[PDB]
């Protein structure tokens, strides 16, 4: 718990980070640091993107690196890291 | 809430989170911006001033704060199987007595991450720290209490996986330093205690070593092993340093097991003894480097009873030194003043060839270059391991530099013989 | 250093008809360099050895403190003497004839006065004589004291040892290396302490292991009866050790037996902690499980496999633990049945 | 003129680049010099993932401009971006 | 491709691709079991393909790696000695990567097939010839193990048993060369196989034609090849032209040409003059275009050497095999007298042909019993540096000078 939380706080220790959220497909985040309605809504949105990306991967190659898939867009480098038990979605910056 | 707290505290999910954070590092360090410039025109200022010390330039200070509270670099050894990182053996957590006395960090080279990719916690202070080349999922370290333990870098436990038991036949005295010895065929990780026991152990049994013997020489006088040295391959042959100040060449195998020879040239306790770290066409197994707290970096020969040559540049108790892994001439040097004074034997003999003086006396304890020797690593009192890059101003070894170094060694022998003759003639009647 | 390098280069011109001229030309520069070297040596000596940064580095080297200060003073004196000898060889014998040489001789006399170290040796000997120590005759020196919150004597039984013995051994090693006189009776006592040091380390490790076992019992008081056999074995071994005397020749076999017992107790405590966590999780899960026949059967089978493993584990009071587990299962099943 | 071919060579011969497709906005790769079906399937998968990313963005705020989607997979971790005007493919490994 | 280009050649699309490519480029810019490089990577006999329905009572005839895909082995079998009822001779294949012992196309041949090789010019098929006067083509596309088409066994084609054939010309313009025991140089049209595209009754030494038992051509020099002889008169066979044929009767042995390939190692030093040859007289010599006599030789084994076809990267290595059942890979830059990599097969059985892979990554070996054994040939000896290629060429020139010096020493030191 505290190990994963410290790892998240270290990866998001970069200044200006939009938000690093340990997430879930259930529409709520495992560990987020944003506004609660926005965090739950973005958790559901990332759940939808995660299901679509999982189907896309299984269509392309069903044995790929299916534990993380970032979105390094200019707005937020959305580092989705869906684990096997939990999940993560880190809307991060393009710098660090 | 309860579900998230249980998931985070769950073992498999926490391990997956750690692996994902490792990937987060491997991406966050590797994520440059969009309009970054790589045309190389901006290096005009860098190459313009590179004519005053291209061979010395700090790369990155991969220090920390949760494990560096007044805990200097107890050891240093660049990794081999995954050479993209180095270790940082912090000293005892004196400034943080709440923390355990041993917190071994890993300095970074591939990524710009202050935190490490692993950790080796220790109940006592880590005396030495070794990265295993033949085992890729762990490291080797010895407690200042005297326990040589192992905490894996690939597992999920910074605590000792298996500690050397405090047996009476074991190293009850503090284990000063160990070496990752033995190939895959016969691995015997040797050890050296404050008493100096040569625990030629086995790979597995951390409580039952394969071979153990408290060493003594000079009419069975026990010698405190200041450091461990040997030729690359010579299982029986070895070298050592003494707290009382007498380097003694050691035999491991054979009926004369222990310090067989004793080449004493220093004037005090031996700081560090690295062997011939760069042997070209010549075989430099008959001599090695030596460091001592007697303000004089020595060079003692395996053949010559007295030391071959002395570099006494230190104005006070030196810290640590070693020959370069690649250039036979170059030999890194470091004292208490932080004076990175790597000297090239064939190039610049009298003065240190590469003088890099960090001000404020950066409290070096061990100065070790990389396994490929690109950057030399040394750390001050705090633990800021400054990897000064070994640029081509000194890094380049010549094609004949092996033969030229052998010729320079022969010339050094000739000049030493001439000085001995002059001293003999200086004896009055 | 530059003047010394120039002198070394020009040493091949000693017989040449320019050596005296060079000496006359560079006498003033050599005198100024000698004054600068004497000033640097005086500044280094004014660097206080007792709180030196280099002294801190030497303590980082793990040397004894007073011996290390003496070693630093000796190294400084060796550097000063070597510089003086090199200068005397460069400028000939009787170097005090010049004014700069006489000033250098005065500075060297001041440095020799300020760099004795015999006073440090005498102070160390006086401190050792004032101490006059000897311990470890009794095996379990029961240091029972009223702890914070517990007026009962917290029995910190152990050999009569401390870091002072290690300090004495290091001081003896340093004195042997550096050539000093000392209280040779204290030297023999230090030799005996160095002999007994591995046994003392084993005793301290046994005390630490016993503390760890006590902490494990305090944690898993819910399983404290289950490791009762290990606790009884450890208590019997500790009683035997307390009956033993640390001056006894049987101290080594007693320490070996105590180490074996401590290792057994630690391994048993760890295994029992893992098993007890599994059992408690199984009990809570069986209490909160879905009320279905297959789910109840699966929970019961998991509990039974855990019980078989625990029986193989060779814990103490297995029937009592089985009775307690059965009663707990009965209570859980009763809540489920009422619902 | 040669800018498109230069971009294809840049994003196809970068640091471990899988290959560059100057594809149209339909998602499927344009220049496929082998069996095109794998390229079209992977590109349709990536277009579905990009639409999912757009849906998540609009869940957060639809007026966000995107640089790329840093898809991570064992076949070809694509840092690409399917667009409404074309599709520029850049699949490379940041650590390689 | 027009729509693909127009999607690519849009100005906005090109600019967006350039910006994204530059941004992405700037952003993203056991060991002991691996410790057999110099002690096993050059010789790791691994793939023991032996189809008992074909391997038993049959020998190995030749071998090759397919240029279209080197993952397979296009090799034939010799005359099945004890199969009066069963097929006379067919071709097996063991995939290098995929672990499938069965050949993907067991082209069973009515006659006894002489030799065969794959062809990437029309990569759907394989080609070969017979030991009775036929050359046939079979394809992995078809579902008949018999020959898809046959060259006309008449005066037009190789009447005698033609043991060598190669598809001369790449996919640009392919004309399958055939050389007969009766010396019928026949570049055959790979598409129209009714009659060969060329019918040249090759002969040399005043039309007294020799038995061309080992055809070889320089890499890319489609106008000149090299033909071995049973009588040893290996004369340089010009391939294109009116007077094309075996011209320079260089004699660098004392027996029939066992197996000879053009020593076409590629690097800094272009050794296209040299050509590795093997004799029936246990005389492995290095004949060359300039060196009319054998430049250097090797006569270690008593028995006749099987064949010689050095790898195409390092001129130092001379890939061959001993007749007493052992490999023969002597690296010239390593040694000149003793065979360097003289690996020994199990049971010391002889072979009649062997070949390195088309990439040089593995040098397989045949068997008299038919056990096809493939030995990996790593970078310990096959990795030629440009300096190492230049060093081997300079060593070859120095050896030529030393041979001239030794000949002069023998000429001036013979007591007569």
């Amino acid at each position: 718990m505290a190990e994963v939380e410290e790892t998240l706080k270290r990866l998001q220790s970069q200044k200006g980070v939009q938000g690093i959220i340990v997430v879930n497909t259930e529409g709520i985040p495992i560990k987020s640091t944003m506004d609660n309605p926005t965090t739950t809504q973005y958790a559901s949105l990332m759940h939808s993107f995660i299901l679509k990306a999982r189907s896309t991967v299984r269509d392309i190659d069903p044995q790929n690196d299916l534990t993380f898939l970032r979105i390094r867009s200019k707005k937020n480098e959305i580092m989705v890291a869906p684990d096997k038990d939990y999940f993560l979605i880190v809307i991060q910056n393009p710098t660090e | 809430e309860e579900e998230k707290q249980q998931i985070l505290h769950s073992e498999e999910f926490l391990s997956f989170f750690d692996h994902s954070t490792r990937i987060v590092e491997r991406a966050l360090s590797e994520q440059i911006n969009i309009f970054f410039d790589y045309s190389g025109r901006d290096l005009e200022d860098k190459e313009g001033e590179i004519q005053a010390g291209a061979k010395l330039s700090l790369n990155r200070q991969f220090f920390d704060e949760r494990w560096s509270k007044h805990r200097v670099v107890s050891c240093l050894d660049w990794s081999s199987q995954y050479p993209e990182l180095l270790v940082a053996s912090y000293n005892n957590n004196e400034d943080a007595p709440h923390e355990p006395d041993g917190v071994a960090l890993v300095w970074n080279m591939k990524y710009k991450k202050t935190t490490p990719e692993y950790v080796f916690h220790c109940q006592s202070a880590v005396m030495s720290a070794t990265f295993a080349k033949f085992h890729p999922n762990l490291v080797v370290g010895g407690t200042y209490s005297g326990q040589i333990v192992l905490w894996d870098n690939r597992s999920n436990k910074r605590t000792p996986v298996q500690r050397t038991p405090l047996s009476a036949a074991a190293h009850t005295h503090p284990v000063y330093c160990v070496n990752v010895v033995g190939t895959q065929n016969a691995h015997n990780l040797i050890s050296i205690s404050t008493d100096g026991k040569i625990c030629s152990w086995s790979l597995d049994m951390l409580s039952h070593p394969q071979d153990s013997m408290e060493l003594v020489h000079k009419q069975s006088k026990a010698v405190a092993v200041t450091s461990m040295s040997f030729p690359v391959g010579d299982v029986n042959n070895f070298v050592v340093g003494s707290e009382e100040g007498s380097v003694y060449t050691a035999c491991r195998h054979g009926s004369k097991a222990g310090i067989s020879e004793m080449f004493e040239g220093h004037q005090g306790p031996i700081t560090g003894i690295h062997c011939h770290a760069a042997v070209g066409a010549v075989d430099f197994s008959h001599l090695f480097v030596t460091s001592s707290f007697d303000w004089t970096v020595k060079l003692w020969s395996t053949k010559n009873n007295k030391p071959l040559y002395s570099f006494e540049d230190n104005a006070g108790y030196v810290y640590d030194v070693m020959w370069s892994p690649t250039h036979p001439a170059l030999f890194a040097c470091v004292d208490g003043m932080g004076r990175l004074d790597l000297w090239n034997l064939n190039n610049d003999t009298e003065v240190p060839t590469a003088s890099i003086s960090v001000e404020g006396n950066p409290a070096l304890n061990r100065v070790r270059w990389t396994h490929s020797g690109r950057e030399i690593a040394v750390g001050d009192s705090e633990g800021q391991i400054v990897i000064y890059d070994v640029g081509e101003q000194i890094a380049v070894p010549r094609n004949d530099e092996w033969a030229r170094f052998g010729r320079t060694l022969a010339e050094i022998n000739a000049n030493r013989a001439d000085a001995e003759e002059e001293a003999a003639t200086r004896i009055p009647a | 250093n530059e003047m010394f390098r120039i002198f070394s280069r020009f040493n091949a011109l000693f017989v040449r008809p320019h050596i005296r001229g060079a000496i006359r030309e560079y006498q003033t520069q050599l005198i100024q360099r000698v004054k600068d070297d004497i000033e640097s040596l005086h500044d280094k000596f004014k660097v206080q050895y007792p709180q030196s940064q280099a002294c801190k580095m030497s303590h980082v080297r793990d040397l004894p403190p007073v011996s290390g200060s003496i070693i630093w003073a000796k190294q400084i004196d060796r550097q000063l003497t070597a510089y003086m000898k090199r200068v005397e060889d460069v400028l000939g014998k009787g170097w005090e004839n010049h004014v700069e040489g006489q000033k250098l001789k005065q500075d060297g006399d001041s440095f020799r006065m300020k760099l004795n170290t015999q006073e440090i040796f005498d102070d160390w000997a006086r401190k050792v004589q004032q101490r006059n120590l000897g311990v470890s005759g009794r095996i379990f020196t029961i240091e029972s004291t009223r702890v914070r919150g517990r007026t009962g004597n917290v029995l910190k039984l152990k050999v009569n040892f401390l870091p002072e013995i290690i300090t004495l051994s290091k001081e003896v090693r340093n004195l042997k290396w550096l050539g000093f006189r000392v209280p040779l009776a204290i030297v023999n006592k230090a030799h005996q302490a160095n002999q007994l040091y591995p046994f003392a380390i084993s005793l301290i490790e046994s005390v630490r292991t016993y503390e760890r076992t006590c902490e494990k019992v305090e944690e898993r008081n819910t399983i404290s009866l289950l490791v009762a056999g290990l606790k009884k074995e450890v208590q019997a071994l500790i009683a035997e050790g307390i009956a033993l005397v640390w001056e006894s020749y049987k101290l080594d076999p007693y320490v070996q037996r105590l180490a074996e017992t401590v290792f057994n107790f630690q391994e048993k405590v760890d295994d029992l902690l893992i098993i007890e966590e599994k059992i408690d999780l199984e009990v809570r899960s069986l209490e909160t499980c879905m009320y279905d026949h297959k789910t109840f059967s699966e929970i019961l089978n998991r509990v039974q496999k855990a019980v078989d493993d625990l029986n193989l584990h060779s814990y103490s009071n297995l029937p009592i633990w089985v009775n307690k587990l059965d009663m707990e299962i009965e209570r859980i099943l009763g809540v489920r049945l009422q619902a």
